[PDB]
């Protein structure tokens, strides 16, 4: 749902984030990476290794898609409705795999972060994040 | 827990500096306010309405402390985790009946204050590296439940 | 999301159901607590035994709750509104124990359906169910 | 896995029953459809566009069959279920990659099939009888993730 005072922590707590939103979000990936090895199954094509361009590029990528939806939350729906397809249909990634990245979006943010990662806009986030998740594997409810 | 010994370095040298006080309350607070439902086994505890009352609540510092207890327990038995946990689980399973996911979700917000604490220092491996001891504790808890 | 294909099959499947809405609504709570104990804790003020009225008469309000949300699904948060706030909020329901009383509300109607369970409407309804479990938790969200 | 020498007899006099041919397929097929995601490790199968496709399909039958054969087998030697599916379990785990969470949804459509087929005979007591296995059988196999 997003109260409009999770909606403010998270538009609040990202603008912070700033141009470094697409290096943390190679970051956390490298994260769920070596925390989640089953999730590597999804990247063969990828180089994994500490430096991979790849894993940077993506994390632009990833970054990007989260930003697309925190400026344009009162419409997560709509926005990634694309998105959507392409997890759930194309590529077919297990649910739980979101709950896992989702984590380690957090775990990122958190060392990165100390003054605004307070307890209430740590579970802003969270449900910020559990709701993007929601949408992307919406096309399998 | 298997842990290569280059794990063990990085969760041993990390630990050691963990304010073993603050830390702990630091987690269960906000697993009761960031999974609102975990609040339904501390009633007790007295207000936790908003987060400020449930960060500034004494109960919940003492308790969480008493938690990493069991933590700093487990980390020096990774060995023998179930052992360890053999009573702890009972309490927690055909006592308190708490669902197991949330002894994932509490070692997750764990693995977070411990990202806050140490911002940089607490790199990827060293995530990965927690990350196999909160499921491990975690699941010596959830053995009762079979 | 639920394409038209499974809000039909929805309707259709529980259709079928008729007048034994209300005693499969009490038969999977029995399914539930039998088989996962650590969901009894929230029902403490209730006689769990087998001829339970109270389990029988809850029964009866969980099948209403579905039907509410059957007969109104191209709109189910505005429905369930209520519903949420008094298990997100006054009672405080850990979401796990939904996808288990939405495991066991399909054992219940398999064992009552065995000409429309079909493989396609198994999932419509897993669907369906899911996006109820959704809308209950999505004051937590 | 404990038992109760009652629960026992329900899941042993319901078992024997079973259509240990058809029910092993109609199961798998069943996950292919009911949870998308799991698709992705059997695209070798051939077509599972369709639900139809899935459940005519040669290749499901004959791996649910096999499947089966890893319940039959687990469940007359519940008092040790690791050992019993350690090789399975470093299978589906350090190689084909398998999230556990996938072990308890098959457990959980198998289940549902059960109920399908013995319908009113599947009572609610002889269900918890069989979550209890379902779970027992779905922890063994995700041994090998610690
Ligand atoms: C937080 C939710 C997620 C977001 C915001 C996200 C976003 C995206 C975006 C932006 C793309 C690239 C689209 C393009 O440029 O064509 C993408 C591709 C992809 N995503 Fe994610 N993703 C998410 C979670 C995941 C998870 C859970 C996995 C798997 C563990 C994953 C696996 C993939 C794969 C394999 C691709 C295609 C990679 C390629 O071929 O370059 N994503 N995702
Ligand atoms: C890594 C996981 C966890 C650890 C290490 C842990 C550890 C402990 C310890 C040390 C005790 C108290 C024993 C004593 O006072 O002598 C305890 C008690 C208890 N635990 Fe946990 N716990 C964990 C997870 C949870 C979770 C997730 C919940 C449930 C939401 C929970 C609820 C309780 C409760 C309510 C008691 C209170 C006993 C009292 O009233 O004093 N614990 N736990
Ligand atoms: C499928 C989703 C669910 C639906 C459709 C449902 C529906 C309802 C309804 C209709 C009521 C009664 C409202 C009234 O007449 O005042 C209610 C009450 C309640 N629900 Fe559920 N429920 C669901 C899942 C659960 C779960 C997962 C639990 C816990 C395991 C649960 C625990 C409760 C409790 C404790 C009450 C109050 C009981 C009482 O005091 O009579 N419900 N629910
Ligand atoms: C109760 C749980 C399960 C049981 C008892 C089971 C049992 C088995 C058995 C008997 C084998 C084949 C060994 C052989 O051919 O000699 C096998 C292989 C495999 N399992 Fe499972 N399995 C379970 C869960 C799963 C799940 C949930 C998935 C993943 C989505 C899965 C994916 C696979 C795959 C793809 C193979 C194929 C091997 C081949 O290509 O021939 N299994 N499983």
């Amino acid at each position: 749902v997003l109260s409009p005072a999770d909606k403010t922590n998270v538009k609040a707590a990202w603008g912070k984030v700033g141009a470094h939103a697409g290096e943390y979000g190679a970051e956390a990936l490298e994260r769920m990476f070596l925390s989640f090895p089953t999730t590597k199954t999804y990247f063969p094509h990828f180089d994994l290794s500490h430096g991979s361009a790849q894993v940077k590029g993506h994390g632009k990528k990833v970054a990007d898609a989260l930003t697309n939806a925190v400026a344009h939350v009162d419409d997560m729906p709509n926005a990634l409705s694309a998105l959507s397809d392409l997890h759930a249909h194309k590529l077919r990634v297990d649910p739980v795999n979101f709950k896992l990245l989702s984590h380690c979006l957090l775990v990122t943010l958190a060392a990165h972060l100390p003054a605004e990662f307070t307890p209430a806009v740590h579970a802003s986030l969270d449900k910020f994040l559990a709701s993007v998740s929601t949408v992307l594997t919406s096309k399998y409810r | 827990v298997h842990l290569t010994p280059e794990e063990k370095s990085a969760v041993t040298a990390l630990w050691g500096k963990v304010n073993v006080d603050e830390v702990g309350g630091e987690a269960l607070g906000r697993l009761l306010v960031v999974y609102p439902w975990t609040q339904r086994f501390f009633e007790s505890f007295g207000d936790l309405s908003t987060p400020d009352a449930v960060m500034g609540n004494p109960k919940v510092k003492a308790h969480g402390k008493k938690v990493l207890g069991a933590f700093s327990d487990g980390l020096a038995h990774l060995d023998n985790l179930k052992g360890t946990f053999a009573t702890l689980s009972e309490l927690h399973c055909d006592k308190l009946h708490v669902d197991p996911e949330n002894f994932r979700l509490l070692g997750n917000v764990l693995v977070c204050v411990l990202a806050h604490h140490f911002g940089k220092e607490f790199t990827p491996p060293v995530q990965a590296a927690y990350q196999k001891v909160v499921a491990g504790v975690a699941n010596a808890l959830a053995h009762k439940y079979h």
